[PDB]
């Protein structure tokens, strides 16, 4: 101990924003954390309290018109069905309009930034609020307590609410793979996030708008720069290679290994038996150059509560970007960076190194380099590699 | 039976209208597929 990590209150303010079991609270890669009662039935809600970067659901669809592959076109019309056959054509996008025929999705960024109702600071967070501030009304057309998510999509600026919550569907008695078999009313869909595609997509359930301000402290929504995440145990913050259950890969890219904290096996979700991860699993990653020179990904279900400084590492989270740099729709109208809360002083900051953990015959070091907090494990002195 | 296994997988009600704070009601202009919901 003498967890650097936690040394302080806006120190460990910091770290917590990477503790998905925390804030989110449920399942990343398929959420459905909540249940609710419409019309005496319940259903299975999308709930997690921070946005999923990258995330889009991909589609199964035959390649030929009517059929655009596209999650965020209509849902489809019964006459449109009809027309194309099957399976459902068109896509989850909520078609509803008012009176005036005005379309509650997708809506333009444009007029939530100069609504008065609209609170949240951030565009991001005036789509999650808009999300939040729409509820299904049931048969007898009173408002209910279920709330469909959201895809906010920061290239175009338009918020759109999703009529479908599923996000995987897969097993061929249920779905057809590019109209094979071609008897089934669903095409397989499944969440993706892509080395090149959809970065700018943001998935969320409308819980993200509770509070909407609320995901710019307690979330990851960023890559983070020059650490690799760990865990402290034995005196020192061991990165997730030195731990057992770690997955180690090798990748051709750092976006690769994005899309594996994101896609990975174990990664926390809620899809069946109905469980609700609560956000645990195998969510959080890095990668890193190894002593040889190769490009790796390292996985784990650890939230870390320390960091390996590595000025070639990156570390993801299942639910944040491959940006690396706070993005402008995310910046309030009006929270500190890595980069001012491991902000040291050479002469306020002096090196301390711990105790030899003499199971690895390693110690911690850390120390202030280019006015940022280093923390590395470094060769224990020659007394007492005695006791190793 | 295939309403189990659809609620189990986020099958969302038959739902035909939703109210937003800013729009207020809103209702799909033509029947939507059936299978949707
Ligand atoms: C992550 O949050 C969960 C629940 O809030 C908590 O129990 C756990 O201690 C946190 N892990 C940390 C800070 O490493």
């Amino acid at each position: 101990s003498g967890n650097p990590f936690q040394a302080n209150v806006e120190m460990k303010t910091f770290m917590e924003r990477f503790n998905l079991t925390h804030h989110h609270q449920s399942g990343i890669y398929v959420d459905l954390g909540q249940d609710k009662e419409v019309d005496g039935t319940l259903y299975r809600e999308p709930a997690g309290l921070c946005p999923i970067w990258g995330k889009h659901i991909e589609l199964q669809q035959p390649d030929r018109p009517p059929y655009r592959n596209n999650f965020l076109e209509d849902v489809p019309t019964e006459k449109e069905y009809k027309q194309s056959g099957n399976p459902l054509p068109g896509g989850f996008n909520l078609n509803f309009v008012t009176p005036s025929g005005q379309r509650i999705s997708p809506f333009p960024m444009e007029l939530l930034e100069k609504n008065s109702n609209i609170k949240a600071s951030t565009d991001l967070g005036r789509c999650a609020e808009f999300a939040f501030k729409t509820v299904a009304m049931d048969k007898n057309n009173k408002a209910t307590k279920y709330r469909y998510p959201f895809v906010y999509d920061s290239k175009k600026r338009l918020c759109h609410i999703l009529y479908v919550s599923m996000q995987l569907m897969e097993g061929k008695k249920y779905c057809s793979v590019k109209g094979e078999p071609p008897d089934l009313t669903w095409y397989c869909f499944k969440p993706r996030k892509s080395v090149t595609e959809n970065h700018h997509l943001i998935y969320g359930s409308a819980y993200v708008g509770e509070n909407p301000d609320a995901f710019i402290s307690k979330c990851p929504n960023q890559a983070l720069r020059g650490y690799r995440f760990g865990v402290w145990k034995k005196g020192r913050c061991l990165d997730y290679t030195e731990l057992t259950d770690t997955v180690i890969e090798r990748v051709e890219s750092k976006a690769q290994c994005w899309v594996k904290t994101f896609e990975n096996d174990g990664v926390a979700s809620d899809q069946p038996d109905q469980p609700h991860s609560g956000g645990v699993g195998r969510n959080y990653g890095f990668y890193y150059v190894d002593t040889t020179g190769e490009g790796k990904c390292a996985l784990s279900d650890q939230v870390p509560d320390c960091l390996v400084s590595d000025s070639a590492a990156v570390s993801y989270t299942a639910a944040g970007s491959l940006s690396e740099e706070t993005p402008n729709f995310i910046i309030p109208s009006n929270p500190p960076t890595p980069e001012t809360a491991l902000q040291c002083t050479a002469d306020k900051f002096p090196d301390s190194f711990g105790a030899c953990d003499v199971q690895a015959c390693k110690r911690q070091k850390t120390s202030c380099v280019g006015g940022q907090i280093q923390s590395t494990s470094v060769d224990c002195t020659a007394d007492e590699q005695n006791e190793c | 039976d295939i309403v189990q296994h659809m609620e189990d997988i986020g099958g969302a009600p038959p739902v035909s209208c939703v109210t937003n704070e800013i729009l207020g009601v809103t209702c799909a202009p033509q029947a939507i597929a059936k299978a949707t919901x």
